């Protein structure tokens, strides 16, 4: 996969295929799937970090849905984005 | 094939090596990732139909990430994307 | 003792005592929460107390737990925290109540919910014995509610280490397989185990490391044994002992077989097992429908999963005998229940919402669509013959005809092309059958609505290999429109409008129907929209705009256009949109319909439409004056219509003076007084066009009124979002009043520059740069002098503004603005001002060492850093990157810029070329 080349742990190739088969545009540039993948990875890293912080606040080593929804609500920027 | 479940585990272990994530919480997270993807993708498509262009490139995605992601998410979501497109193509 | 009085007081109907008891209870918790929690737990455990009191005690503990148990709940009041000694008590009481099958279901369910809350906070740190007690009850006491409880808390408590390595995973499967292999187990016991099997399969579906040999094997024997057991269960028969239980049993077996088939590798569920369960699923469809002698809902809930499995194994070849069983069974499951027939007939807005695909409900009617839409061509062709054959024989049976026409609609929605010689014969009989339905006078309402909707699908699917398709399209479309007009059923009227949308998907009605008939169908559709728009509601108004968009798209552009239709189209755009201004889909489509009504407009035609429309707009703007121009959804709509009217100017020069006379004052009042952000954004957009497009001679007397409006927008409590469009407004004022504005440019530009620097809004900085790039194109030298002399925070504006300009260049939108900015930056480059050589802007972003993702929490110790490069260097790199992304016009512009600059090496371009990246030079070599 191209994820290792760009330094990502999300699927660069599959995001490109999702852009293509989604009929979003006639052509998709080579820098588009790599850019969009890094954005998705960042947000998943943000939600996991804040959700994980909630888990450790309760001495839990597991991100159950309560922690996940508790993190987004407390973080206003994510609250606006994801409600 | 893809659900992002396998990769959300990988990202979690870099951020928190000793923390696990529940299946119902990972299903919630995949809803977030997929939703923001289809919100950046459609916005990038509109900017591509706009701009009188036929291609979706970094410019369209960065504009899409900045319109959608509020505040510091847009400023950081862009740093990651740019440093990746820079590490890529090199 | 008191808690009994509070329980009676809180449980009583009268509100006065309910609050007194509740306030007294909460007051008691704030002091001795341990005592209140102990009391509620002693009221729930005591069997001597009435069930109403016992249920309420667990009902209160449900809420008090979230408020006094742990900070982990956002409702924690922090007044007191139940002592650990008391916690060990009620946590014991709850397990005794829930795990004891002899308790009432309300007590078992009441206590179960409390354990779900507590276990999500107390396990495993404070409640180590939870799972040990639950598994003890299931294995030894054979508690049934223990398996129900274990299912609820499974995903929350059991981690991957507990499941695979910890032995909890194997312990549960042994319990599950023991229950299912025990033929004497009751259905409620087998249903509980199958639900618990779904919990285990979810754990095994995804886990942190697939490659682990011990985990990889453990999954194999678990799935292999599951399919072995699930095959045994489907062979069982219980007669009519309890059909509701048996239907739930089949539901959970097929839910598990659709999970094992979809969320696991192809290795674990082989084709020979797919064939075995494919035969069982079709026979359960026959069995499930025959059992249908809340029974119906369970029959339909069960059938969703049986059909959902067939969708998964749809690639397997279906025998002609098995296709008959599927169609015969689906004809009985896909027919509308009497409850839904009443709902659709009474309120056609529910039918339109479901038909448009916007209703939330998902039922067997939708799973049959997913089944028929997923079939491959070798089977899809044979299914159509079965469905088509059933229609011609069921045409006189109105009970099933609507259901069959839906299955035919689902088949024709498949992306594969139906082929085969016999389909030509079946298709012709099908076409004649659909004609008879339309002509039938006694046809029921919902069968006629489905025939109207299925006919577009039949023609679209068989657009090829069908002689005289065009006459059929005209014959069917005319017949369906006539039925809508001469009918009092609004469902048929809306069914025809939706069908009309399908006609325009595959057929160009202007070329099919011809110039005369096409206009006639436009008249007929406009009449139908009027009839249903009176009672249209919810999603109907969104659909009517979509249909009206199609009608507008077919109005002639050639001479002798039907002026009567155009005035009717204008009236509908406002009427449908005015009904529900807040509807987003109607708002966007209303503008699209209005834009395409004015795409090409003459002076005489344009004057007529503004005459009809503008007087309404003036009243709306004036009406909101008493409200201080707050955010009225109608006020936004007219401000968006005014922009479209003003933007889509006619040919032959500027707008008519009447617009200036009548819109100027209402718009000026909106901008002067309104405080809403959205209203000011739209009002400024409309006002900017009004100045830009109107004759200067007729607007000069109003120049003073503009400035009071402009000066009120430049700097005030008006936020950056509110003054989003002040950029174009300043450009418009500068463009048409350049001579009169010369004294005021300095103070206008100074305010714009300050706004640009401070604002972090992408759209606001993009607009405010419209002023600078306009000034730079007009006179690049003058712009620099204004920026060099003006200072912000004790530093020159040039460095701050140029850096903002360079960063904003990466996210500018629109080809017009990209061309404009490329020209503006080019003018600065050619100027080669010494002051522009000392400005340094951010270049490439320096990555930090390692691969860590820099989340915003790490911004303090890992801030983004950029290599400092001279401005001119960053301008050239920016243009090169623009050419690369693109890979008279934008690319044309950048290329001529690279050619003119290269021919003279102006501004040290030769030196910059030497320090560019190798890849950049290759891209730059396209022009050079």
């Amino acid at each position: 996969s191209r994820s290792a080349k760009a330094g990502l742990t999300f699927p660069v190739g599959r995001v490109h295929r999702l852009l293509r088969r989604g009929n979003y545009a006639q052509r998709i540039g080579s820098g588009a799937p790599v850019y969009l993948t890094a954005v998705l990875e960042y947000l998943a890293a943000e939600i996991l970090e804040l959700a994980g912080n909630a888990a450790r606040d309760n001495k839990k080593t597991r991100i159950i849905p309560r922690h996940l929804q508790l993190a987004i609500r407390n973080d206003d920027e994510l609250n606006k984005l994801l409600g | 094939k893809e659900t992002y479940s396998s990769y959300i585990y990988k990202v979690l272990k870099q951020t928190h090596p000793d923390t696990g994530i529940s299946q119902k919480s990972m299903s919630i997270l995949n809803s977030f990732v997929n939703d923001i993807f289809e919100r950046i993708a459609t916005e990038a498509s509109k900017l591509a139909a706009y701009n009188k262009k036929s291609t979706i490139s970094a410019r369209e995605i960065q504009t899409a990430v900045r319109l959608i992601l509020p505040g510091e998410l847009a400023k950081h979501a862009v740093s990651e994307g740019t440093r990746a497109v820079t590490k890529y193509s090199s | 003792m008191d808690i009994n009085e509070l329980i009676i007081g809180a449980q009583s109907a009268d509100k006065h005592t309910r609050e007194v008891a509740e306030t007294q209870l909460l007051q008691w918790c704030d002091s001795d929460a341990s005592q209140v929690f102990k009391a509620l737990a002693n009221v729930a455990l005591q069997h001597e107390a009435s069930l109403e009191s016992r249920q309420f005690a667990l009902l209160s503990l449900r809420k008090l737990i979230t408020m006094y148990w742990s900070p982990g709940f956002e409702s924690y009041r922090s007044t007191s925290n139940v002592e650990i000694d008391v916690k060990d008590f009620i946590r014991e009481v709850l397990l005794k109540l829930c795990l004891n099958d002899n308790e009432n279901t309300k007590i078992k369910n009441g206590a179960s919910y409390c354990i779900v809350q507590i276990s999500a906070v107390d396990f495993p740190d404070q409640w180590p014995q939870l799972l040990t007690v639950i598994y003890d009850a299931i294995s030894h006491q054979h508690s049934l509610n223990a398996m129900s409880l274990l299912n609820e808390i499974y995903d929350d408590v059991v981690s991957e280490e507990m499941f695979f390595e910890g032995g909890i995973g194997l312990a549960t499967m042994e319990i599950v397989f023991k229950v299912l292999n025990t033929e004497t187990s009751t259905l409620i016991a087998k249903i509980a185990a199958l639900k618990l099997l779904k919990a285990c399969l979810l754990q095994m579906s995804s886990h942190n490391e697939y490659d682990e040999a011990s985990r990889k094997s453990f999954v194999s024997q678990c799935l292999a044994t599951s399919l072995q057991i699930l095959g045994q269960l489907l062979t069982l028969n219980f007669g009519n002992v309890d059909v509701i239980s048996q239907l739930k049993f089949k539901s959970i077996i097929y839910e598990n077989l659709v999970f094992i088939k979809n969320d696991f590798s192809r290795k674990h569920f082989s084709s020979e097992l797919q064939k075995q369960f494919k035969i069982m699923a079709i026979q359960d469809l026959e069995n499930v429908t025959h059992i249908n002698a809340p029974l119906l809902e369970t029959v339909h809930d069960c059938s969703i999963y049986i059909v959902e499995f067939l969708t998964s194994v749809c690639t397997l070849q279906f025998s002609v005998e098995e296709m008959n069983k599927i169609i015969t069974s689906l004809t009985i499951l896909c027919q509308l229940s009497s409850e839904t027939r009443e709902i659709w007939t009474s309120d056609f807005n529910t039918f339109v919402s479901k038909e448009t695909g916007l209703a939330a409900s998902y039922n067997v009617r939708d799973q049959a669509n997913e089944f028929f839409t997923s079939l491959p061509n070798p089977q899809l062709s044979l299914i159509f013959k079965v469905v088509s054959n059933d229609i011609e024989h069921s045409t006189c049976n109105y009970s099933t005809l609507e259901s069959l026409l839906y299955l035919l609609q689902c088949i024709l929605l498949n992306d594969d092309e139906i082929t085969g010689e016999n389909i030509d014969q079946s298709l012709q009989i099908l076409i004649k059958t659909l004609e008879n339905i339309l002509v039938s006078q006694e046809i029921p309402e919902l069968i006629l609505a489905r025939a109207i909707l299925t006919i577009p699908r039949v023609l679209d699917k068989f657009i090829d290999a069908l002689p005289d398709i065009k006459p059929l399209t005209s014959a069917f479309l005319a017949k369906s429109l006539n039925l809508a007009l001469k009918s009092d059923k609004e469902l048929i009227k809306s069914a025809t409008l939706i069908a009309f949308t399908y006609y325009c998907y595959f057929a160009e009605l202007d070329s099919v129907l011809g110039p005369e008939v096409c206009s006639e169908t436009q008249e007929k559709v406009i009449r139908i929209i009027n009839q249903v728009s009176s009672d249209a509601e919810e999603d109907t108004n969104g659909a009517l705009m979509e249909v009206l968009s199609q009608v507008i798209s077919y109005n002639p552009k050639e001479p002798h256009s039907r002026k009567e239709i155009l005035q009717a189209e204008f009236h509908l755009v406002f009427t449908i949109s005015s009904e529900d201004p807040a509807n987003v889909q109607v708002v966007v489509q209303s503008q699209e319909c209005l834009e395409k009504l004015l795409d090409n407009i003459n002076m005489d035609n344009y004057k007529n439409y503004i005459e009809l429309c503008l007087p309404s707009f003036i009243n709306v703007l004036d009406s909101n004056n008493a409200n201080n121009y707050r955010y009225s959804p109608l006020l936004s709509l007219v401000l968006e219509f005014i922009t479209v009217f003003l933007k889509k100017k006619p040919n032959d020069g500027f707008l008519p003076d009447e617009i200036n006379q009548y819109l100027f004052e209402p718009l000026a009042k909106v901008l002067a007084f309104s405080t809403e952000d959205e209203t000011l954004q739209l009002a400024t957009e409309a006002f900017s066009y009004l100045i830009f497009n109107t004759d200067t001679r007729a607007m000069e007397p109003r120049l003073m009124d503009i400035m009071k409006v402009l000066e009120r927008l430049l700097s005030l409590e008006v936020s950056d979002s509110a003054a989003m469009n002040v950029g174009p407004l300043v450009v418009a004022i500068f463009t048409r009043f350049s001579k009169e504005i010369q004294p005021l440019i300095g103070r206008i530009l100074e305010a714009v520059v300050v706004r640009l620097i401070k604002t972090q809004n992408i759209s606001t900085e993009q607009n405010l740069l419209s002023v600078l790039c306009f000034l730079t194109c007009n006179d690049p030298k003058q712009t620099v002098d204004f920026l060099s002399s003006f200072q912000i925070d004790n530093t020159d504006a040039l460095t701050l503004v140029m850096r903002k300009w360079i960063e904003a260049f990466e996210v500018i939108r629109g080809e017009k603005r990209i061309k404009e900015n490329i020209v503006a930056l080019s003018n600065l480059f050619f100027l080669n001002d010494k002051r522009l050589q000392k400005v340094v802007v951010n270049g490439n972003l320096i990555p930090y060492e390692g691969d860590l993702i820099i989340t915003r929490s790490m911004a303090k110790k890992m801030p983004d850093r950029y290599v400092q490069v001279p401005l001119y260097t960053k301008i050239i790199k920016l243009f090169v990157s623009e050419l690369s992304f693109q890979s008279e016009s934008v690319v044309q512009l950048l290329v001529r810029f690279f050619k003119e600059v290269a021919s003279k090496d102006v501004s040290g371009f030769h030196c910059i070329y030497e320090t560019l990246s190798d890849s950049e030079r290759k891209v730059l070599s396209e022009a050079l």
